[PDB]
């Protein structure tokens, strides 16, 4: 089961939707598409790759890698995270 | 409150840092005081001599970012069994994206500057609100 | 082992897993039940080499140690509107601003 996230550009990225769910502000947008108009494409990619990133790593054994975050990127993907609560 | 039981008991351990920080070991003195130790370059480790009952937590020797030992907060020696070492797996947390950003915005702005960065106020205070020893003790208490 | 995916058409970008073992096809399955559009009007590419439906994902190059959660490999996508197959076209992700000054 999917929803869809779209960037403030139209780039349309489709989770699943137990991940989307990681943050608080989309479940409430959702209680199954999201436009977000001030979080671009390349901070929503992130966004996403995070959720992959936390629910792969989230209470495992296994050594975990550092996630990685562009300089250029990171106050935007601030901006988000705040926004976002994630 | 949060100290170092005084037992006298010797106890071996291993602190393997499987982390890509350089970590900073702190021992909690009979006093609760933070004692720092010599670090640990990321993949390394060291057999050490510590004690039964004593307390123990890791950092990012640069930014004192917070790291787990063995999946926790506090890493406590405890009794060796056929004269083994304990073992002290060191890593990284599953960070935030928001503390994970905070870090990585640290580490290139120059705290003087926090102010001119284009942001509301509360990232502002959750930037200059660094991660603190003294703070996560007094929560862990 | 699970390999870590964008699979990625115009301005679509689907994240999802698959295994190493699995099939192009079997992905083509995958999408088909998220954008609802049957394998024969998919076409999957690595780059810009096209998939053949039988090859495992690790055998066109999609590892578990490079497709990985915080960084996915992307498997490119294009359907057939009607008759013929339109061309490979994944729009690019919006540029950064310039680091400010004090970045
Ligand atoms: C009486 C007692 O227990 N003391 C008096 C010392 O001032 C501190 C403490 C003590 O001996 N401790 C506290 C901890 O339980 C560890 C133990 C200790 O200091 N062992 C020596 C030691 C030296 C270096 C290191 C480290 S940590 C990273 N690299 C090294 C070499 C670890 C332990």
């Amino acid at each position: 089961m999917y929803v869809k996230l779209i960037s403030s550009d139209g780039h349309e990225f489709i989770v699943k939707r137990e991940h989307a769910l990681t943050s608080g502000t989309i479940k409430a947008m959702l209680s199954n598409e999201v436009n977000f108009r001030e979080i671009p494409s390349h901070v929503l990619s992130k966004v996403c790759m995070y959720f992959t990133y936390k629910v792969r790593y989230t209470n495992s054994s296994t050594e975990i890698p550092e996630f990685p975050i562009a300089p250029e990127i990171a106050l935007e993907l601030l901006m988000a995270a705040n926004f976002l609560d994630c | 409150v949060l100290r170092s039981v005084n037992s006298r008991e010797p106890s071996q351990v291993i602190f393997c840092n499987r982390s890509p920080r350089v970590v900073l070991p702190v021992w909690l003195n009979f006093d609760g005081e933070p004692q720092p130790y010599p670090t640990l370059p990321p993949g390394t480790g060291r057999r050490i001599h510590s004690y039964r009952g004593h307390l123990w937590l890791f950092r990012d020797a640069g930014t004192h970012d917070g790291l787990l030992v063995n999946q926790t907060e506090l890493f406590v020696p405890s009794l060796n069994v056929d004269g083994q070492p304990i073992f002290a797996n060191i890593t990284l947390p599953v960070y935030t994206l928001k503390e994970r950003c905070l870090q990585v915005v640290r580490s290139l702005v120059k705290p003087e500057n926090y102010r001119r960065l284009d942001i509301v106020r509360s990232l502002y205070e959750d930037l200059e609100d660094h991660p603190n020893v003294q703070k996560d003790l007094e929560r862990l208490t | 082992m699970d390999v870590f995916l964008m699979i990625r058409r115009h301005k679509t970008t689907i994240f999802t897993d698959a295994k190493e073992s699995s099939t192009v096809f079997e992905l083509k399955r995958i999408v088909e039940g998220i954008l609802k559009r049957p394998p024969d009007e998919q076409r999957l590419y690595k780059d810009d080499q096209l998939l053949d439906d039988g090859k495992t994902l690790g055998e066109c190059g999609f590892t578990s140690q490079t497709a990985r959660p915080q960084a996915p490999a992307t498997v490119g996508l294009a359907f057939r509107a009607d008759d013929t197959f339109e061309a490979l076209c994944i729009e690019p992700f919006s540029s950064p601003p310039e680091l400010p000054d004090v970045m």
